[PDB]
DNA sequence: AGAATCCCGGTGCCGAGGCCGCTCAATTGGTCGTAGACAGCTCTAGCACCGCTTAAACGCACGTACGCGCTGTCCCCCGCGTTTTAACCGCCAAGGGGATTACTCCCTAGTCTCCAGGCACGTGTCAGATATATACATC
DNA sequence: GATGTATATATCTGACACGTGCCTGGAGACTAGGGAGTAATCCCCTTGGCGGTTAAAACGCGGGGGACAGCGCGTACGTGCGTTTAAGCGGTGCTAGAGCTGTCTACGACCAATTGAGCGGCCTCGGCACCGGGATTCT
C-alpha cells in the first residue's frame, strides 16, 4: 500500500530527487577524465543534474511497461535492458 | 565514487515513474545506466568548453551538449 | 549591454491579451524563452533547408507556410498558418 | 508605427527581421518574411499560456509556475508532438498509475 | 392583413433574401443547393466551384488547405430546404388574405 | 388559421435546426468544428473543460477538441436574422415559437420544462414517460425488457430526479422496487456507465431511458452499488441471468 | 521450417512487398492530399524501400519484446509495446 | 479536376505472406494471426507521414509531380535518412 | 599543382571549398578548413570501402554491391553509432536468430 | 543543359583502388557511397556552422571542423579522423 | 533415403571500365577591409574550508505478496496440396508536366538620419510557503 | 475506531508588478542591381490499356506446439524501527578566469585572366545471372 502513497506523493511534486552535492561528485570523478581543471557553473551543474533525472525517470517509465508486459509487477535487470535496446537504437 | 548515488534516491527516481516494486538488483544496473548516460553528455559539454578555450563549463554548454543528443532543456537560456 | 535579449516583455503582453487574471513566474518566464528561441530556430531551420532544397536564395512569407506545416502536428499548423496569413493580409493592406 | 504594430502583432517583427538575417537563414529575407513567423511564434506562445493558465487555475494559484507549463504541454496531445524531446525544468511527471498497479 | 403584421410580412420576405446573401461569389448568385465550406475562411462554393479551390484556390485569397478541408455542410442542407419552403408559404398567405 | 401552422413549423425548425444538445433554443453563440453541426461556444467549452480525458462529440461518432472550433460566422449571422425574423412572426402569424418553452431563463427549468413539452409530442423512443407530479424536476417512465435480457418481457418503474444543471450533469435515476443487478441499489439508485465518467449532454430522456434497459441486457459489476450482486455476475455471468430471470417474474415493476 | 525461412529472406535483398500492389497502397493515401497527383517511378520505390525497412525495424523489436515475455509468438500487444518505447504513438 | 480517383481499401494488397516475410527477415519464428491486421494499421500511419510531408514538399516547388527527391528530404523530416535514391 | 595534391588528399579541396560557401555555412571560411575537411571525408570514405571490399572477399565477389555496404557497417561498433539512422537500400539484414528460437 | 549537382564517383573510385585494388563497386553502391558523402559533409559543416554562431564567430576555421568531428563521430573512430585532418592540413600550410 | 544449401563448367546479358573532345570551375596573383588574435585590467562568481543543524541513508529482523517452475487442457498456428487471382514482362501510343532559355521590372540590400521601445536598476506591495487548529474522507 | 488528507487562517520572507531615466536597435526614405516572375519551346517519362505466362496469394484440412490458467513452494523484497551519516545551510576569505576594452595585422571576400580535371557520350571487353547436373549437408 506504501507504493501507491509514494507514487503519488511524488509525481505532485518537482524537486530534484537526487541529492544534489554527491551527485556535483559525480559529475567531477567523470569529467577528469576528459580534461583536468575543469570548473562548472552552479547552473551548469544543476542543468546536467536535471537532464540526467529527466533521462532516468523516462526511462523508468518505460522499463515499467516492459515488466508489466511480462505480466510481472517488480522491475527486473531483464526489463531495463529490454526497454533500454529499444529506446536506445531509435 | 557512483555510490553517491544512494539506493533511496534511485527508488524516488523510479517512483517519479510509477514503479510499484523494485528489484533489489536494479540498483547496481541503474547505476551503470546512468554513468554512462553522463559520460556522454560530459563528453559533449567538455567539448564546447575546450573549443571556446575556457576552463570553465558553462550551463550553455551542458545545453548544447544535450540538443545534440535529442533531449533539449528548457529555462537555462538555451 | 553584452546579455542576450529574450521575449519576456512580449510574453508578459501575450498572457495578458489571454489569461489577463495570472502572471508569470521568472523560471516560468525562462521556459517560454527557451520555446520561443527553440521554435523559432525550427521553422527558421526549414525555411533555410527548403530555400537551398527548391534553388532559391530568398526566403518569403511562402517558404515558411511551407515550413509551419511540415513542423507543427495535427491540427495545430491549421490554425498557425491561418494566424499567419491574416497578419500578412493585414501588412500588406497597411 | 513599428512593422508589428501594422500586423497586429505583440511579437517585435523588427527583432525576427533581425534574427533572420543575421541568423544566415537565407541570403536574402523578404519583407513580409518577419510578419509571418512572428504572428506563428506568438500563436504558439498564446496557445501554450493559455493551457499554463488553466493549470493554474486547477491548482488554485494566480501565477504560472515551470510545473504549469509542463502540466499543460504533456496533457494536450499536439503539444506533445511537437515538444516530445523537451524537458521543462521543475516540470516533473503528468500524474499515472497503471490499473495493474492499483487495488481491486 | 393589419398595419403591423403586413410591415412584419414584408420583412420576413426581405429577411429572406439576407438569409441567402451569405453565399456568394462571381458565381455563387443564389442559394446553393449543395454549398461547399472551406475550413479556416469559410468562402462557400458553387456546385462547379469547389474544383477551382481544389486545383488552385481560393482567389485573392489562396488558403494553402488540403482537399480534406473542404466539405458540404449539412446544417446548411437543411436550413437552405426551409428558407425556400418558407418564402413560398409566407407568399401564399400574404395573397390569400 | 391561415396556414399558420406551415409557416410556424418551418421557422420553428430553422431554429430546431440551429440547437444544441443542452440549450433546446436558438443558439446565440454558435461555434463551428470539423464535423456537420454547430454548438454553444459557452456548452461546449464547458464539455470540453472536465476531466474526462478526450471528449467524444455528442452529436455523432467522431470526437471534439477546443481547437479545431471557430467562429461559426456565416450561421451567427443566420442567428441576427433569424431574431429579427422571430419579431416579425409574432405579427405574421401571432403564434408561439416554441414548444412552451417559457421556463426560467437561466435553463435550469426551462430546459427541463421544455424537454417535457417535447416528449409529450415525440414520447421516448422505446418507452412511455412523463411528470410524477412533485416537480418539474421528477419524472416517471415505464419500460419493458428487451429480448437480449434475462429480464424480458419485464416491466420497471423509474422515477428520476434531475439538477439544475441537467443535462450537464446526471439525474438521479432510481427505480422504485429492488432489482437483481449488480448497479442497481437497494434503495433504487441505478448507476449507469453513461451517469459517470461518460455523462453528456449527448443524452437526452429517450437515450437515458434506453440506457437503463441497455445495463439490464450488460450489467457492469465494476464498482457496483451492490456487490452482493456484482460478484455473481463478474465470476460466473450465467448464474445471475438465471438468477435475475427468477427476481423479474415477481419483482420487475 | 520457420529458420530456415528466416535465413533466407535474411540474406537476400530482394522487396518482400509486391511491388504493383504497393505503389497502389501509395497512391491511395496521396490522393487523400491532392487530386492527380502524379509520382515519379524512383519516388514510389524509394518509399517502398523505406516502408520495408521500416517495418522490419519494428518487426525486430517486437520479437524481442515477445521473447522477454517468455514467448516465441509475437502478439499485436507486443507491436504496441514495441511502438510505445519507440514513442511512435504516446 | 478530371481525375478518375479510385476510392478502395488498397491496405489489403499488403498480404498475410507480405507481412510474413518481412517479420522473418526481423527473426520472427511465430506470427500471431492478429498481427496482420495490426501490421497493416501500422504500416498505413507510417507511410501517411511520410506522404504527406513528401507531397508538401512538392507543393511548395509548385510541382505537380513528387520526385525522389521529395521522398528523401521527407523521410529526413521524420528523422530517418534513406540511402541511394537521393544524391 | 592542385589543393587537392598538395594535401596529399584524394577528395576534391576545390569542391568542398565551393560547397562550404555556397551551402551558406558561415559569412566566411578559412584557408584551412576545406582541407581539414576534406580529410576527414577521404578517411571515412576509406573505412567503409576497406570494409564493404572484405565482405565481397568473404562472399567471393569482386564488385561491391549494396548489400556488402550495409553489412560492413552492421559490423562496425563505430559506423552504427554514425549510420545507426540510415536505410540502406537493399541492405537486407545482419543474419541473427536467438537461441532461444532453436532446438534443443 | 549542364549537371548542376555533380558527385564524387570519381574520388571513391579513386579512394577505393587505394584499399583493394582489384575491387569495383556498382552504379547503385556507388549511388550509396555518394549519398554517404554528402550526409556525412552535412552534418560536419552542420556542427561547424552551429560552433560559429554559439562561439560568436563568423568564420568556420579548420579549428570548428575539428571539433565538429569529435562531436560527430564515436570513439576512437574521431582519433583517427581527427590525425588524419591534422596531417593533411599540417603538410597542406607547410607545403612540403 | 528425402529435400534444401552450396559448387563445377558453360553460354550469353548488359554493366562498367577506359578514352575522345569540350568547357565550367579550379587555380593563380593582386588590392583593400576588417574580424580575430593578442595584450592588459576589473571584479564576478566559483573553490575550498569550518561548524551546527537535522532529514536522509545504513543496517537489522519479521513475514508475506510476489516470482518461478510444473502440470494439464484448449485452439489456432504452421505445413501441405490444390485452385484461382492478378503480379509482372514486354509492347504500343498519346499527351501533361519538367527542365530549359530569354527578357521584365519589383523587391530587398545597403546607405545615412533621427527617435521611443525595451534594458538595467530600484522601490514597495503582496502571493505563496510554513505551521497551527478545524473537521471530514479514507484504510 | 484509527490514521491521514484537504480547509480556512495568521504570519512574514523573499520575488514579482510597476515606474524612472538612458541609449541602441527600429523605422523612415532613397538609390542601385539582380532575383525570381512570366511567357514560350520541346523532350522526357508518366499514365493507361493490350494480351499472355506463370509466380504468388487464397482456400480448406490435419494435428501438434505453444499459449496460458491454475496450483503450490521459496525467498527477495517491503515495512517499520533505531543508530549513526554526511547533505544542506550560513558565513568567511582567497583568487582564477570570464568578459570588456583597445591596438594592429594575417588572411579572406572579390575581381580579372589562364587553362585542365572532371563531365557526358561512345567503343571495347569481362564480372555476374542463371541453366543443368553433382556432392555435401542435416533432419
Ligand atoms: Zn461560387
Ligand atoms: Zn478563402
Ligand atoms: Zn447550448
Ligand atoms: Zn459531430
Amino acid at each position: 500500500t506504501v507504493a501507491l502513497r509514494e507514487i503519488r506523493r511524488y509525481q505532485k511534486s518537482t524537486e530534484l530527487l537526487i541529492r544534489k552535492l554527491p551527485f556535483q561528485r559525480l559529475v567531477r570523478e567523470i569529467a577528469q577524465d576528459f580534461k583536468t581543471d575543469l570548473r562548472f557553473q552552479s547552473s551548469a551543474v544543476m542543468a546536467l543534474q536535471e537532464a540526467s533525472e529527466a533521462y532516468l525517470v523516462g526511462l523508468f517509465e518505460d522499463t515499467n511497461l516492459a515488466a508489466i508486459h511480462a505480466k510481472r509487477v517488480t522491475i527486473m535487470p531483464k526489463d531495463i535492458q529490454l526497454a533500454r535496446r529499444i529506446r536506445g537504437e531509435r | 565514487n557512483i555510490q553517491g548515488i544512494t539506493k533511496p534516491a534511485i527508488r524516488r527516481l523510479a517512483r517519479r515513474g510509477g514503479v510499484k516494486r523494485i528489484s533489489g538488483l536494479i540498483y547496481e544496473e541503474t547505476r551503470g545506466v546512468l554513468k554512462v548516460f553522463l559520460e556522454n553528455v560530459i563528453r559533449d559539454a567538455v567539448t564546447y568548453t575546450e573549443h571556446a578555450k575556457r576552463k570553465t563549463v558553462t550551463a550553455m554548454d551542458v545545453v548544447y551538449a544535450l540538443k545534440r543528443q535529442g533531449r533539449t532543456l528548457y529555462g537555462f537560456g538555451g | 549591454r553584452s546579455r542576450k535579449e529574450s521575449y519576456s516583455v512580449y510574453v508578459y503582453k501575450v498572457l495578458k491579451q489571454v489569461h489577463p487574471d495570472t502572471g508569470i513566474s521568472s523560471k516560468a518566464m525562462g521556459i517560454m524563452n527557451s520555446f520561443v528561441n527553440d521554435i523559432f530556430e525550427r521553422i527558421a531551420g526549414e525555411a533555410s533547408r527548403l530555400a537551398h532544397y527548391n534553388k532559391r536564395s530568398t526566403i518569403t512569407s511562402r517558404e515558411i507556410q511551407t515550413a509551419v506545416r511540415l513542423l507543427l502536428p495535427g491540427e495545430l499548423a491549421k490554425h498557425a498558418v491561418s494566424e499567419g496569413t491574416k497578419a500578412v493580409t493585414k501588412y500588406t493592406s497597411a | 508605427k513599428s512593422r508589428s504594430s501594422r500586423a497586429g502583432l505583440q511579437f517585435p517583427v523588427g527583432r525576427v527581421h533581425r534574427l533572420l538575417r543575421k541568423g544566415n537563414y537565407a541570403e536574402r529575407v523578404g519583407a513580409g518574411a518577419p510578419v509571418y513567423m512572428a504572428a506563428v511564434l506568438e500563436y504558439l506562445t498564446a496557445e501554450i499560456l493559455e493551457l499554463a493558465g488553466n493549470a493554474a487555475r486547477d491548482n488554485k494559484k494566480t501565477r504560472i509556475i515551470p510545473r504549469h507549463l509542463q502540466l499543460a504541454i504533456r496533457n494536450d496531445e499536439e503539444l506533445n508532438k511537437l515538444l516530445g524531446k523537451v524537458t521543462i525544468a521543475q516540470g516533473g511527471v503528468l500524474p499515472n498509475i497503471q490499473a495493474v498497479l492499483l487495488p481491486k | 392583413m393589419e398595419p403591423d403584421g403586413r410591415g412584419a410580412w414584408a420583412h420576413s420576405r426581405a429577411a429572406l433574401d439576407r438569409l441567402e446573401k451569405l453565399l456568394r461569389c462571381s458565381r455563387c448568385t443564389n442559394i446553393l443547393r449543395e454549398p461547399v465550406c472551406l475550413g479556416g475562411c469559410e468562402h462557400i462554393f458553387c456546385s462547379n466551384c469547389v474544383s477551382d479551390c481544389i486545383g488552385t484556390g481560393c482567389p485573392v485569397c489562396y488558403t494553402p488547405a488540403w482537399i480534406q478541408d473542404l466539405k458540404i455542410n449539412r446544417q446548411l442542407d437543411s436550413m437552405i430546404q426551409l428558407c425556400s419552403k418558407l418564402r413560398n408559404l409566407l407568399h401564399d398567405n400574404e395573397l390569400s388574405d | 388559421a391561415l396556414r399558420v401552422e406551415e409557416v410556424q413549423n418551418v421557422i420553428n425548425a430553422m431554429q430546431k435546426i440551429l440547437e444544441c444538445p443542452i440549450c433546446l433554443e436558438l443558439i446565440k453563440e454558435p461555434v463551428s468544428t470539423k464535423c456537420d453541426h454547430i454548438f454553444c461556444k459557452f456548452c461546449m467549452l464547458k464539455l470540453l473543460n472536465q476531466k474526462k480525458g478526450p471528449s467524444q462529440c455528442p452529436l455523432c461518432k467522431n470526437d471534439i477538441t477546443k481547437r479545431s472550433l471557430q467562429e461559426s460566422t456565416r450561421f451567427s449571422q443566420l442567428v441576427e436574422e433569424l431574431l429579427k425574423i422571430i419579431c416579425a412572426f409574432q405579427l405574421d402569424t401571432g403564434l408561439e415559437y416554441a414548444n412552451s418553452g417559457s421556463g426560467s431563463g437561466s435553463g435550469a427549468l426551462k430546459r427541463i420544462n421544455k424537454e417535457l413539452s417535447d416528449l409529450a409530442r415525440d414520447p421516448p423512443a422505446q418507452c412511455s414517460a412523463g411528470p410524477v407530479g412533485d416537480d418539474m424536476f421528477h419524472w416517471q417512465a415505464t419500460i419493458m425488457g428487451p429480448n437480449d435480457s434475462p429480464y424480458q418481457g419485464g416491466v420497471f418503474f423509474l422515477t428520476i430526479h434531475f439538477p439544475t444543471d441537467y443535462p450537464f450533469k446526471p439525474p438521479k435515476v432510481a427505480f422504485t422496487t429492488r432489482i437483481y443487478h449488480p448497479n442497481i441499489n437497494s434503495n433504487g439508485s441505478i448507476k449507469l456507465d453513461i451517469l459517470r465518467s461518460q455523462w453528456s449532454p449527448a443524452l437526452t430522456i429517450s437515450k437515458v431511458l434506453l440506457s437503463i434497459c441497455s445495463l439490464l441486457c450488460d450489467p457492469n459489476p465494476d464498482d457496483p452499488l451492490v456487490p452482493e450482486i456484482a460478484r455473481i455476475y463478474k465470476t460466473d455471468r450465467d448464474k445471475y441471468n438465471r438468477i435475475s430471470r427468477e427476481w423479474t417474474q415477481k419483482y420487475a415493476m
